[PDB]
C-alpha cells in the first residue's frame, strides 16, 4: 500500500496529550442537559472572590483552632505602636495559604496581577480610632517605626459607618511574571510586606468594650492571571484510603 | 475538533471560547 | 435608600430599618419548570399563596461561648403549614426559598456572624437545627475561611441587624422528593465573639424566618 | 469576552469630598470594586497577558491514576487470574481534591490501561479487559461462560503492545455526575444500617472492569494492571470549598478527630515575621 | 420516520357518554390505543430521547465467541497439527440465543481469530487458516497436497502479530438465512434415519474451516484458536418468541423434558408481594 | 349511544356499560366565584388538579328489608385526602360536587332505587352514612312521594346500574364554612324491594363516588 | 459508509435510517 516512514516517537504514552480514540459505544445519546444556574467557565472567575485571611495564625491546639481568622485591637499610649506584619506573597507559605485565591495559584508556577486586601471592623457603636496600612515594595526591610513605614505607598482607615477599607497592592516588579517564592534562592520573587500602625488611639466612652477584633478578606484583581499548570505540593493521604 | 470515527465523543478536546462571567459570583447584589 | 426594607409575599410581611441589600444567590430569580425541562407525564398542582409564606422556626440563643447552628432544607418544613401537608401526600417537590435571618442588640454590644448557604452539605463524623462540634473544619473537613465562595452576608452589630438571601432551586434533577434528600443548609457562625460589660441585657437571641417561592408537587399518593 | 488581562488607564491625583472609592461595607456580601486607578496614582500600561490555560478544558484534560489491579501467583488477593473492580474515582488523592472542588460535573473519558509485572519486566502474556454494566452477569472465574462478550464490550491485547485506550461517553441518567449526596437512596426509616448508604447517589455507580488473562491453565507470571483517567468536553457547577485534613474513606468526607491541623503554617508571634 | 420519543399533549378533564377509550376488546388481536392524555390529566413534555441505538444494526455489530478449536501435543482430539471445523454458529448460548429472535436473516459478518497457548502465554509460531468451500478437497494431515491453497483463500500468520481478520459476503443460495427449517431435506421416505436430517437446512451449510502449523515436523507448543463474529449489514425478518430451557444440541431445539422450569422468579402469595 | 360512559378527572377514570345520561342539577355548570359576588379581600387557592379527583367512600350493602341511607355534604371530605387538609386550614371554602352510584347485579335480580339530591336537609326526630328510621316522611315531615321535585335518578336492575349528578354550589353567600354547614344531602332509598330465588348470590353491595369540581378556599389560619 | 477496497461488503457499518411501521405487528387489523 502507500509507504509510509516512523519517526521516533512511536508507542510512548503522553498523559498531556490531546488524542482520538476509539468508542466503545456505537450510536449512543446521552441525557439532556438542563439549566442549573452557577456555571463556571474559568478558574479566573472564582479567583476574584474576596476569602478570610489568617493574619494571626499564632495558635496551634484543636479548641482554639478558631481565633486564627481576627487580630485583636485595643487602647495604648499614643505612641504610634505596631499591630501586625506578614508578607504579601500568594504562593509562599503563611498567612495566604489560608485563601482560595492561595490554594489556587499553588496549580500554577507563574502569576501576575494586583491583589486587594480588605479589612472590617467589629467593634461597638461608640469606639472610634484610624490605623495606617502600609505595603513596603521589595528591598526595604520591615519597618522599625512608623515614620520610617509611611514613604511606601499606604492608606489612612478611619472607622466609622463605612466600616471597611480596601488596601490595594499595586503589581510592582521587574519581570513580567513572577515566580512562586520560597526561602533561598527563590526570594528573588519576594513581593514586600505588609504592616498595620496605630495612627491615633482607640478612643471608647464608659460602659463599652475596651477590645475590638478586625477580621481581612483578600482577593485578586480583573488583571490577573497564572500559567505553567503544576501539581499541588500537599498530598492529602497517608497510605491507601 | 478532529474527528475519526462516526460519534461526537470520540473526537479531542479543541479549543474553547474565553469568556468571563465574574460578577455571577462576586457582586451577585441585586 | 438600601437602609429601610419591606418584603411581603402571600399574606405575610417583614419589616427592618437597619438592612444591607439583597443577595440573590448566583444571580437567578426562583422559576418554574419549563416544558423541555419536564420529565413527568401528569400535569403538577401549584397552591401558589397557600404555601408561599414566611415561616418561623424556632429561637437560638447567643453565648459568650458558641460554637455556631445549622439547618437542612426543606426538611425544616415538612411538619409546618401546608407545605408539610403537601410534601408527605406528593412524591415529586420543587420550590425557591427566601431566607431571612434577625438578630438584634444595642449600640453597646459588639460581633459578628457568618451567614451563609451551602448545597449538598453532606456532614461528616428536624425543625430545631443542630450544633456544630469543629466550626473550624464545618464539621465536613474544610476550612470555613473559604465559605465566602457561597451566597453568604454578614451581621454586624455596629451595622446592620438582618440578613437576605434568595435561593433558586439546585439540583441536577427538575424535580425530587422532598424527604429523602435536602438541597442545601443554611450554617449561622460567630466568627467575633459577642462582647459586653456587666448591667448590660445579656440576651440575644437570633430567630429565623423563611418562605418558599414558586413552588410545584407530582405524584399523589397516600401521605407518608 | 475576556481573551487577555484588563489593562491600566493613566489616573491623577483627586481632591474632593463625598466620592469615596476606598471605603466599602463587606457586611453586604460583594467583593470590592476600587481599582489601581483609583486609589494610587498610575500610568497607561497595555495588557497583553493570555487567559487561554485556566479554562476547565485546560485545567481537567491530563491524566491521572485513579485505579490498581493485582493479580498474584500467590497470595489471598486474586489467586485465580481474575479480578472484579467496582469503577470509582475516589480512591487517590491527587485526582480527588482537584474533583472535588466543583459539585456538579458533565464530561466524557479517555480511559488508558498499563499493564506489566510487579518488577516493571514485560513478558509476552495476553489478556481481556471487559466492561460490566450494571445489572449484567459478572464473572466468578478464570472460564466463566460471561466472558464470551456477546454484548459488552471488552478489549484483548497484549503485554509487549503499547498500552490500550479507549473513549468513554456520558452515561449518567441524571443531568451531570454529583460528588456529593445530602440524603438517602430509599424511602426506609433509617435506623441504623440504612446510615451506611448516608451518601450513597446511584446516579454514580457506573458498573464494574473485569480483567482476566485468556487461558484454561494458570498463568507463569504475576501481573499488575493501572488506569488512567483524563477528561475532555467538562462542565462544571456550583465550587465549593477545598478539602483542608487527611482522607479516610472512599465516597465519605470523614476526617480523623483527635488529630485535626490547620491549613497553613504557624509562626511565633503576629508582629514578627 | 420516528427520529425521538413522541411527546405529550395538554389534557383536561372528559365527562360525556358515548365515547370510552379505557374499554376495549382483546380477543380482536390489536394491542391498546388509549394513551396517557386520554385517560389521566397530563401537561405538555417535549420528548428529544433518540431511538438510534435499538435499531438491527446497532444491536447486533458486535463481536461475539462462535468457536474454539484445541491443537495439543497429547492427547487425542488432534494430535497431528491440523484440525478440521465445520461452520456453526449455534455453539454457544449468548450469541444464538440473541440470533434466533428472528426467522429470517441476511448480513455480512467480519471474522476474527485469536491464537495463543493455553496458558495464554504467546510463542512465536506461524499457522495457516484455510476455507474449504463445500465440495473442496478437505486436508486429512500436516502435510497434505490441499494445502496448495490454489483456489480457496488462506491466510498465513504468526501468534506474535495482532489477531487476524477478514471480511465476508453472504454466501446463501437462499435469500437469506433460517434458522428454523419445519421439515425434510431429501424426497425419501423418512422411515426413522431420516429423521436424523429432521431440520438439516441444506441452505446453512457455508463449508469447513482448516487450520494447520506450517511445518514438516510436529511443532513444540500446544496452541488454541478462538474465532469471534461480527454481523453488519443485517435485515430480519417475521420475529418468533424468545428462548426459555437450557439447550441441549447444536441446530437441534431439544431441552430437558424432566426437569422443567418457569420463565422467571416465584413467591409464596399472589396477596403479598 | 348513551348507553356506555367515561368521566375522568384529575387522575382517575369512572367507566360504566349501562348508564342512564346524566343529569345536570339545575341546568348549570359548577363555576367559580365571579368578582362581583365576592367579598373576601384576600386571594384565594385553587389546588386544582390534587383536591378534583373521584374517591370512594364507603360500601352499604342491600338487604330484602332495607330502609335506606343518606348521607352528608361536604362533611363526608373533610377528614379524606388533600381535600379534608385544605378543609381545617382554610376558613371559606366552595367547590362543585359529581356524584356517582354503582349497584350491579344479575338478570334474575329486581328491585329499584330513588337516588336524589336534596339541598339543606335539615333532620327532625361522618364518612359512613345514616340510616333512616321513617322513610316515608324522610325523617323530617315530608313525603317521600314528591322527592321527584328535586334533581334525582333510578337504579332499575333491568335497565341499568349507575346514577351520575352533577350539583354546583348552592348556598346564599358566595364562600361559606365547610365545617359548620353541610350544603346538601345525598339519599338513597329502595323503593321496590329486591328479590331473588335460592341459590342465586345474596349480596349485592352499593358503593358511592364523587369528586369536587372547581374548588377554593381562602382565609389561611392553624389547622381546626 | 468509508471503504477502501473494491467490493462494497468490505465497508462500514455506517449510519441506517430511522423508521419504524409498529403498526405491522401491533395493529393488523383489516
Ligand atoms: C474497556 C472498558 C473500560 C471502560 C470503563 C470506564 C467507563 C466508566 C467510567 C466512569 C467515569 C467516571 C464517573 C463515575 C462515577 C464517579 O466517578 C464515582 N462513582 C464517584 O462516586
Ligand atoms: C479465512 C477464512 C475464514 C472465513 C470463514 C467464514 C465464512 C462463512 C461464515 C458463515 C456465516 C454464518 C452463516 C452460517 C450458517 C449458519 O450460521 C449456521 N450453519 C446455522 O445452521
Amino acid at each position: 500500500g502507500f509507504p509510509t516512514e516512523l519517526k521516533p516517537g512511536t508507542n510512548q504514552f503522553l498523559t498531556t496529550d490531546d488524542g482520538v480514540s476509539a468508542p466503545i459505544l456505537p450510536n449512543f445519546h446521552p441525557t439532556p442537559c438542563i439549566h442549573i444556574p452557577g456555571e463556571v467557565r474559568n478558574l479566573l472567575e472564582l479567583c476574584q472572590v474576596e476569602t478570610i485571611l489568617e493574619v494571626n495564625n499564632v495558635p496551634t491546639n484543636a479548641t482554639s483552632l478558631m481565633e486564627r481568622l481576627r487580630f485583636p485591637v485595643s487602647a495604648q499610649a499614643g505612641k504610634g505602636e505596631l499591630c501586625a506584619v506578614f508578607r504579601a506573597d500568594p504562593g509562599r507559605n503563611g498567612p495566604w495559604q489560608s485563601t482560595l485565591l492561595g490554594q489556587l495559584c499553588g496549580y500554577y508556577t507563574q502569576w501576575s496581577g494586583s491583589l486587594e486586601v480588605t479589612f472590617m471592623f467589629t467593634g461597638s457603636f461608640m469606639a472610634t480610632g484610624k490605623m495606617l496600612i502600609a505595603y513596603t515594595p521589595p528591598g526595604g526591610p520591615l519597618p522599625k517605626d512608623r515614620a520610617t513605614a509611611m514613604l511606601g505607598t499606604h492608606v489612612i482607615w478611619d472607622f466609622g459607618l463605612q466600616s471597611s477599607v480596601t488596601l490595594v497592592i499595586p503589581w510592582i516588579s521587574n519581570t513580567h511574571y513572577r515566580a512562586h517564592a520560597r526561602d533561598g534562592v527563590f526570594d528573588y520573587y519576594t513581593t514586600g510586606l505588609v504592616s498595620i500602625w496605630y495612627q491615633t488611639n482607640y478612643v471608647v466612652p464608659i460602659g463599652a468594650p475596651n477590645t475590638a477584633y478586625i477580621i481581612a478578606l483578600a482577593a485578586a484583581q480583573k488583571n490577573f492571571t497564572m500559567k505553567l499548570c503544576k501539581d499541588a505540593s500537599d498530598i492529602l493521604q497517608t497510605g491507601t484510603i | 475538533t478532529i474527528n475519526y470515527y462516526k460519534d461526537s465523543y470520540a473526537a479531542t478536546a479543541g479549543k474553547q471560547s474565553l469568556k468571563q462571567d465574574p460578577d455571577k459570583f462576586a457582586n451577585p447584589v441585586k | 435608600s438600601d437602609r429601610v426594607a419591606q418584603l411581603t409575599i402571600g399574606n405575610s410581611t417583614i419589616t427592618t430599618q437597619e438592612a444591607a441589600n439583597i443577595i440573590v444567590g448566583y444571580g437567578e430569580w426562583p422559576s418554574y419548570c419549563s416544558d423541555s425541562d419536564a420529565t413527568a407525564v401528569d400535569k403538577p398542582t401549584r397552591p401558589d399563596v397557600s404555601v408561599n409564606r414566611f415561616y418561623t422556626l424556632d429561637t437560638k440563643l447567643w453565648e459568650k461561648s458558641s460554637k455556631g447552628w445549622y439547618w437542612k432544607f426543606p426538611d425544616v418544613l415538612t411538619e409546618t403549614g401546608v407545605f408539610g401537608q403537601n410534601a408527605q401526600f406528593h412524591y415529586l417537590y420543587r420550590s425557591g426559598f427566601c431566607i431571612h435571618v434577625q438578630c438584634n442588640a444595642s449600640k453597646f454590644h459588639q460581633g459578628a456572624l457568618l451567614v451563609a448557604v451551602l448545597p449538598e452539605y453532606v456532614i461528616g463524623t428536624g425543625a430545631d437545627g443542630f450544633e456544630l462540634q469543629h466550626p473550624y473544619v464545618l464539621d465536613a473537613g474544610i476550612p470555613i475561611s473559604q465559605l465566602t465562595v457561597c451566597p453568604h452576608q454578614w451581621i454586624n452589630l455596629r451595622t446592620n441587624n438582618c440578613a437576605t438571601i434568595i435561593v433558586p432551586y439546585i439540583n441536577a434533577l427538575p424535580f425530587d422528593s422532598a424527604l429523602n434528600h435536602c438541597n442545601f443548609g443554611l450554617l449561622v457562625v460567630p466568627i467575633s465573639p459577642l462582647d459586653y460589660d456587666q448591667g448590660a441585657t445579656p440576651v440575644i437571641p437570633i430567630t429565623i424566618t423563611l418562605a418558599p417561592m414558586c413552588s410545584e408537587f407530582a405524584g399523589l399518593r397516600q401521605a407518608v | 469576552p475576556a481573551p487577555t488581562g484588563q489593562d491600566t488607564q493613566v489616573s491623577s491625583h483627586r481632591l474632593d469630598t463625598g466620592k469615596v472609592p476606598a471605603l466599602q461595607a463587606a457586611e453586604i456580601g460583594a467583593s470590592s470594586n476600587a481599582s489601581d486607578e483609583s486609589m494610587i496614582e498610575t500610568r497607561c500600561v497595555l495588557n497583553s497577558h493570555s487567559t487561554a490555560e485556566t479554562t476547565l478544558d485546560s485545567f481537567f484534560s491530563r491524566a491521572g491514576l485513579v485505579g490498581e489491579i493485582d493479580l498474584p501467583l500467590k497470595g489471598t488477593t486474586n489467586p485465580n487470574g481474575y479480578a472484579n473492580w467496582d469503577i470509582d474515582i475516589t480512591g487517590y488523592a491527587q485526582m480527588r481534591r482537584k474533583v472535588e472542588l466543583f459539585t456538579y460535573m458533565r464530561f466524557d473519558a479517555e480511559f488508558t490501561f498499563v499493564a506489566c509485572t510487579p518488577t516493571g519486566e514485560v513478558v509476552p502474556q495476553l489478556l481481556q479487559y471487559m466492561f460490566v454494566p450494571p445489572g449484567a452477569p459478572k464473572p466468578d472465574s478464570r472460564e466463566s461462560l460471561a466472558w464470551q462478550t456477546a454484548t459488552n464490550p471488552s478489549v484483548f491485547v497484549k503485554l509487549s503492545d503499547p498500552p490500550a485506550q479507549v473513549s468513554v461517553p456520558f452515561m449518567s441518567p441524571a443531568s451531570a455526575y454529583q460528588w456529593f449526596y445530602d440524603g438517602y437512596p430509599t424511602f426506609g426509616e433509617h435506623k441504623q444500617e440504612k446510615d451506611l448508604e448516608y451518601g450513597a447517589c446511584p446516579n454514580n455507580m457506573m458498573g464494574t472492569f473485569s480483567v482476566r488473562t485468556v487461558g484454561t491453565s494458570k498463568s507463569k507470571y504475576p501481573l499488575v494492571v493501572r488506569i488512567y483517567m483524563r477528561m475532555k468536553h467538562v462542565r462544571a457547577w456550583i465550587p465549593r470549598p477545598m478539602r483542608n485534613q487527611n482522607y479516610l474513606f472512599k465516597a465519605n468526607p470523614n476526617y480523623a478527630g483527635n488529630s485535626i491541623k490547620p491549613t497553613g503554617t504557624s509562626r511565633t508571634a503576629i508582629t514578627t515575621l
